[PDB]
């Protein structure tokens, strides 16, 4: 019965899959053996609903990178995951001098080696992130969108001058730690429409939960 | 179960029908064990 | 305390607001059963509207004492007696008042 | 809001409204002398001390009222039903808790009371010429209770106009809903049968008829939850 | 401004309409300055 | 009866009913560290600390509810509107007071609450295919508020069934009318804009529909009076 | 329930609800100086100090209100009627107690008040051209009272909207019924006539009209019981 499983850190812990990069040898998606992933903790489906229980949050995260082949095979390919601190520019080519700039923390690891993990501190220049922003950050509709909440950008890529020899799939897991929440708000009860705002189906409004026949009949 | 102990009584001039709101909540001694992320409301890519 | 949708019957779109409250009136005679629900903070039912309920869904098992409150919103001039009764697990809903 | 949790049960009842303790006595076990002096009666503290929530009864604009008979009501469903069936002698206090889920747009009043040795009496035929002692349905109405046919005379030629002279509590919708009564063991014997003699009866009558302007759920649910305080049994079978 | 937070709820048997009386008065910290005998109700010779 | 008088204003409000202090904190000024360390922010105690009484809204048998956005609501009318317009940075607590003039022959219940960062969301087209962020009418509804279109989901897919998890207060006609809430400055920044970002929203929804037997004034006026507690501004323009 | 018994009378009134003591003074006898200095006024403590229960008036959906005039009201029935008739000078305090027997299915509100020197004024003809001082029926309406013709102006061009500025007490059916007021002797003379000058008047007006869903006894009885506190008389005839 220990009320410890109901804390905030015990509610928001656990490494969840938030990203899945894909470097097919040949095809459409990521045709340059590299891709840019913007840290988005909603990469985990049911996470949005959860964090959105509060108005202000603060936390750190431990990202883990489980990469393999689509088959699930291990291969002797060396990778480089780079981190783009919100504010610095991201790579655009397979050798944009971006991967070169030190102020962009990179971490080389082979697929042979166990998953790579690193910790991103609470970025935001604010006191805390905030899932809601009732205004405009002083043409276009810039409502509800809160600026400084950007945690950064991970840029995965196969080390080396030439393309990779095998197809690769990098899965990105992130567990948030040391959490502080504020201003609890009602629990979402209408399906989500966009990752952006809280819009909902303006006719397809369903009841918070299942319904019955008569109020007297159980 | 809620029952009508007496009939509803009102004077001439008042609404001959009212409503009752219900407010629940658990007491101090409440516990919760094991986490389950069951959530039908999920995040969708625009 | 969060609003328990005991009257979780109207499903229509523009009626969902009625689910928040059940009614009492002249039409009902003494003894009549007004409403009835279960003490199931977790499971589907009227509890799903409460924050309590919704949180439980994020958990597998639990235990504790609960606390339902009932607010009469009728006229001021309205009077009468309602009999609220709890029947612990087992004993089916009492036959009559 | 504050949910009491005594057993594998958890009722989310009000924080602590007003409860009428019957005849001013908390149900207790026993000093050291009974209908068994070389027979130390085991006191079920195990699963015999949890919350039981009887099938909610629906209150209509016309309900005449209902009643249950203790200890019978539970000898049915429950591990307390297990005890009352496999044991000879019995002594146990109680604690009933009647709740009413309705809206501020309804109205009514329920008189909830405990009446020791509640002996029923049917019509006695039709007009009054048949010594027909009420059915085994009115003497022990299981856990689903039974309805009054003549609420005014409580089915026993006694006027309900005076029922308040028993441990009672009112449930006026515009003022509350939950009502509680702690019943102590009342009998002319320390240890009595828990299967044939019903120590008392719980009545719950609509004194002020249920009502609602048209359009509100017409049936208000009355939820009776009870807890066996200080169970006691002697000799199993 | 007074608003209907919930609809009027009443059981069968009660007046499906009631009234509300309003009672005003100033608090302790009230003042009045300058006299003005403005009175439309005046004394008339029989 | 006892009329509070803080400013060239004088509201004749009840003596001292119950007021819910938000998140348990009285709005205060500031220690000695902010978004301005070599910029001592002037604290308007002058006419920025008086009573403002918004144009009373009329409650009908059909009102879906209303909402206002702070600090916007006042940047309009008032000398506090003068400040919020000619200043860059802003920090201020509050104190809303919603009154309801109705008779004992009416009935209803209003849930009045404060919801930080109240982000609206219109229909999103009609059925749900248009990233149309709500108009400049729903994001900052001046001092006359705005009506909810979908009260059940508070216009933001959140269930009102749980709105009480915010600083709230009920207004059940048969029991009271005036309700008060003291809001403290809630933001992820010491000093924030007082013209673009609305620190929160005040909702006031009819949970129990207004009603009256036919013949009574059908519209009950809801009078919202508010007082800016601890205004703070930095750098004029 | 608790029945007060001061005299050969026994009213079974509530235990002790709230009573408004008039102008904040308990009716008392007298120091040692009056309209009689070599005439020690006998103070009837005998049968002049018991409970009188005036013929209950019936409240309808249409009653305009009623009023009685003291000390007249009792100079009729009673041994206090014996005194007030056979004595010259008089001084006496009081204590009225207005009760209302109705059900929780009715509704209304009565303003009960005491108004010193209650001078009536009929229609003054019809439109306003006749110096006709009201009948001997409106100046001294015995123990059965008299009805207001123009409740709004209390039959004396004074607005009832302000009657509360007198010793008063409300009787809102949904909240109570019995109301009490202790009146002290109010006069510009120590000892005044108990037959021609009526020290005051007791008004009882329905401010919130009586009402009941169809089918309930439409007339609610208002029972006025009063007790003469500190009677005083001088010189018999």
């Amino acid at each position: 019965h220990s009320t410890a499983e109901t804390t905030l850190d015990s509610f928001f812990s656990r490494a969840g899959l938030v990203g899945e990069i894909d470097l097919p040898l040949e095809g459409t998606t990521n045709p340059n053996g590299y891709a840019n992933w913007d840290i988005d903790i909603t990469g985990y489906a049911q996470m949005r609903r959860k964090v959105e229980l509060f108005t202000y949050m603060r936390f750190d995260a431990e990202f883990t990178f489980v990469a393999c082949t689509p088959t699930g095979g291990v291969v002797p390919q060396l990778l480089q995951y780079m981190f783009v601190p919100p504010g610095a520019p991201k790579p655009d080519s397979r050798e944009s001098l971006a991967w070169q700039t030190a102020t962009n923390p990179s971490v080389f690891v082979k697929l042979s080696d166990p998953p790579a993990q690193v910790s991103v501190p609470f970025m935001s220049p604010a006191s805390a992130y905030q899932w809601f922003y009732d205004g405009y950050p002083t043409k276009d509709l810039e409502y509800g969108a809160c600026p400084n909440n950007m945690m950064g950008t991970f840029s995965v890529r196969t080390v080396g001058t030439s393309k990779s020899k095998y197809p690769l799939v990098v899965r990105i897991y992130m567990r948030m730690k040391h959490v502080r929440a504020w201003i609890p708000r009602p629990m979402r009860n209408q399906n989500y429409l966009f990752k952006a705002n809280p819009n909902y189906a303006g006719n397809s409004i369903k009841p918070t939960g299942a319904s019955r026949t008569a109020i007297t009949t159980l | 179960s809620i029952w009508y102990q007496t009939n509803y009584v009102v004077p001439i001039g008042a609404p001959n029908t009212a409503y009752i709101i219900a407010l629940a909540a658990a007491q101090k001694n409440f516990t919760m064990k094991l986490c389950k992320d069951a959530s039908d409301i999920l995040q969708t890519g625009t | 305390e969060t609003i328990l949708e005991v009257n979780n019957v109207p499903t229509n779109a523009t009626s969902l607001m009625e689910r928040l409250r059940f009614p009492v009136s002249a039409q009902a005679g003494k003894g009549e059963l007004c409403a009835v629900f279960r003490a199931d903070p977790g499971r589907s039912g009227p509890w799903q509207s409460t924050l309590l309920g919704q949180l439980c869904g994020y958990y597998t098992q639990w235990s504790g004492s609960l606390e339902v409150t009932f607010m009469f919103t009728g006229s001021f001039m309205a009077t009468g007696k309602m009999l609220i009764a709890y029947t612990p697990p087992g004993g089916p809903l009492p036959k009559d008042r | 809001v504050a949910q009491l949790t005594i057993g594998n049960s958890t009722i989310t009842t009000q924080e602590a409204a007003n409860i009428i303790v019957g005849y001013g006595e908390w149900p207790s076990y026993c000093s050291d002398s009974d209908a068994t002096a070389v027979d130390k009666p085991t006191r079920p503290d195990v699963s015999v001390n949890r919350f039981y929530t009887l099938d909610t009864k629906l209150w209509e604009k016309s309900s005449k009222g209902w009643y249950w008979k203790f200890p019978d009501v539970l000898t049915e469903t429950g591990v307390f039903g297990q005890n009352a069936q496999f044991h000879y002698l019995y002594r146990s206090g109680f604690c009933i808790h009647v709740q009413c889920n309705a809206s501020k747009f309804h109205q009514g009043a329920l008189l909830v009371a405990i009446l020791p040795e509640y002996v029923i009496g049917t019509v006695a035929g039709g007009t009054g010429t048949e010594d027909s002692h009420p059915p085994y349905k009115q003497t022990q109405p299981g856990a689903d209770g039974f309805e009054l046919q003549h609420p005014y005379v409580l089915d026993a030629g006694i006027p309900i106009s005076q029922l308040t002279v028993c441990p009672h509590q009112w449930i006026n919708l515009r003022t509350n809903n939950c009502a509680t009564i702690i019943v102590p063991y009342i009998n002319a014997l320390p240890f009595d049968s828990a299967l044939n003699h019903c120590n008392f009866g719980l009545l719950v009558v609509p004194i002020s008829p249920l009502d609602y302007d048209q359009g509100a759920t017409p049936v208000i649910p009355i939820t009776i939850t009870l807890a066996p305080m200080c169970s006691e049994f002697a000799g199993l079978r």
